[PDB]
């Protein structure tokens, strides 16, 4: 992954909202924890997260570089999330740009 | 076929409320985290009359 | 006053008020109960177009009920066709509100009922169907009296017997061994025992999510 | 009384479920007695329901004697039991159109 790219600045922007409630979800909370294991040391990474409201899963509020320490907070804040509310993709988006 | 038509169509009307019943009552509650072995759910209409007349035909 | 509202009924509107339900019949179709508070468009509009139909049906209600009068109107299939607007006027009464709110939705997929209210070859059918059905409540009690002979006996012999599972000896893991768990007996009792790496031991496995064992009475029923 | 027992049963309970049991089958026999006093066994055996009545009671009444021992603490066979169950089909027959349909 070092060779074959450049270095990132990753913003995922996971979708909790109602609809993918169930399996879904546990596909997502996996994906997600999938994809912080390809960033680098000197790469940036946030997981937003919107319901109808865009938020961050996590505390950090700006890039954060993906350290190994740095993922385990994205991580374990992704995996504590859960489905609920309409799902809007306006202010999500509004809010990863 | 004046009644055939007419019986059948009655028929049909019954399982119409009972599908919009059932959307109503279960639709959408059948996200169990368990992998979706659930193909035969009540979340759309076409979807649910399908499961409505499985449960007829038992 | 009451003249031009009871001569409304001799114009042949009722095939609009048909229309009517065959137009909510159609938008109760198109909704699509997302799992948890969740909607797209359609389902914003649908809302809309149902105030649009409790609007065209209290209207009706009055034309309809003050022209027969309330010792009369009530008096028929009618009922119902009142009832179903009640409580989902109440439904907007407590939509703008905000519980067990929305359940209350369902009496609404009760109007294709008023369907057949409206077409006399069907209701003349309908009350072939339900008085063939008359006769066979003997049959039903019969029914009825087996079912509830038959699960007191179940509960004599069956009672709580489903629940001890195979689980593992080692005993890092209390998840049933087995991929489909089936109830087993320990030693001293019979039916099946274990494999050579296993305990017949309690818990609460037995059968599927302990929905279909005998232990209750309303679980033997 | 033979419909609220339920597994994750209250010592008590069970107790309270016996002295019923004992109660109801007195009341059976009773009813026993009485009727072969309001005619002689050769005028007893005649109906089948009473024949009926009689093996319901005599199985409650021998049943509630094994009860003597106690096999499970309050911390055998159990045939006798399905007898006072097996009573409520006579209560069936008190309809004409169940009892003309099913004979
Ligand atoms: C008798 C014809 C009935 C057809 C449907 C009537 C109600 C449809 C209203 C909403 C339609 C869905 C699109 C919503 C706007 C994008
Ligand atoms: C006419 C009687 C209706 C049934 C209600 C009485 C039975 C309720 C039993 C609950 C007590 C269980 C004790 C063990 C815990
Ligand atoms: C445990 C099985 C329950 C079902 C019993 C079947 C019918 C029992 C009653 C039969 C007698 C009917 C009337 C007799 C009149 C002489
Ligand atoms: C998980 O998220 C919920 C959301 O309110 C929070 O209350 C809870 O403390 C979180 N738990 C952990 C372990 O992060």
């Amino acid at each position: 992954i070092q060779g074959a790219a450049s270095p990132k600045d990753m913003l995922i922007l996971v979708d909790v909202s109602g609809s993918v409630s169930g399996l879904t979800l546990k596909l997502i909370r996996t994906s997600v924890s999938e994809m912080l294991e390809t960033l680098s040391d000197d790469d940036f990474v946030n997981v937003a997260s919107f319901n109808s409201n865009a938020q961050d899963v996590s505390c950090f509020q700006h890039l954060v570089q993906a350290n190994v320490r740095n993922k385990k907070v994205l991580k374990d804040a992704v995996n504590n999330i859960t489905a609920k509310g309409i799902t809007d993709y306006k202010k999500g988006f509004s809010f990863a740009f | 076929v004046r009644s055939i038509a007419s019986l059948l169509l009655l028929l049909f009307l019954f399982i119409i409320i009972f599908s919009l019943l059932g959307m109503q009552l279960f639709g959408g509650k059948f996200n169990f985290d368990e992998m979706q072995t659930r193909r035969s759910t009540f979340d759309n209409f076409p979807q649910s009359l399908l499961t409505v007349f499985q449960i007829l035909t038992g | 006053r009451r003249a031009c509202i009871s001569i409304v009924e001799w114009k042949p509107f009722e095939i609009i008020i048909l229309l009517t339900i065959f137009a909510n019949c159609v938008a109760l179709a198109i909704y699509i109960p997302f799992p948890e508070d969740d909607s797209n468009a359609t389902n914003s509009n649908l809302e809309r177009v149902e105030y649009l139909f409790l609007i065209i049906f209290t209207v009706e209600a009055f034309l309809k009920v003050i022209a027969y009068g309330l010792l009369f109107h009530p008096n028929a299939y009618l009922r119902n066709g009142w009832n179903l607007l009640d409580f989902i006027i109440v439904v907007v009464g407590l939509f703008s509100a905000i519980f067990d709110v929305k359940a209350l939705r369902a009496f609404r997929v009760l109007r294709p009922l008023r369907l057949v209210s409206g077409v006399p070859s069907l209701q003349v059918v309908l009350n072939s169907i339900i008085k063939a059905m008359v006769p066979l409540l003997h049959i039903a009690l019969l029914v009825l009296f087996v079912i509830i002979i038959y699960a007191i006996i179940g509960l004599e012999l069956f009672m709580g017997k489903m629940h001890k599972t195979c689980y593992n000896q080692e005993g890092i893991a209390d998840v049933p061994a087995e991929d489909d768990p089936s109830p087993c007996a320990l030693e001293t009792g019979h039916g099946r025992q274990c494999q050579n790496g296993t305990v017949c031991k309690p818990g609460w496995d037995g059968p599927k999510h302990g929905i279909t064992n005998f232990d209750n009475f309303a679980f033997a029923m | 009384c033979l419909a609220m027992q339920h597994y994750g049963q209250s010592c008590l309970f069970k107790i309270a479920m016996n002295i019923l049991n004992m109660l109801f089958t007195g009341l059976f026999t009773v009813e026993m007695i009485l009727k072969l006093i309001a005619f002689k066994p050769k005028g007893y055996f005649s109906d089948p329901w009473n024949v009926f009545d009689f093996l319901i009671v005599i199985g409650s009444i021998i049943d509630v004697i094994l009860s003597e021992v106690n096999p499970a603490e309050h911390t055998s066979i159990t045939f006798f039991r399905l007898f006072r169950v097996m009573r409520l089909v006579k209560l069936l027959s008190r309809g004409e159109g169940i009892r003309t349909l099913l004979w």
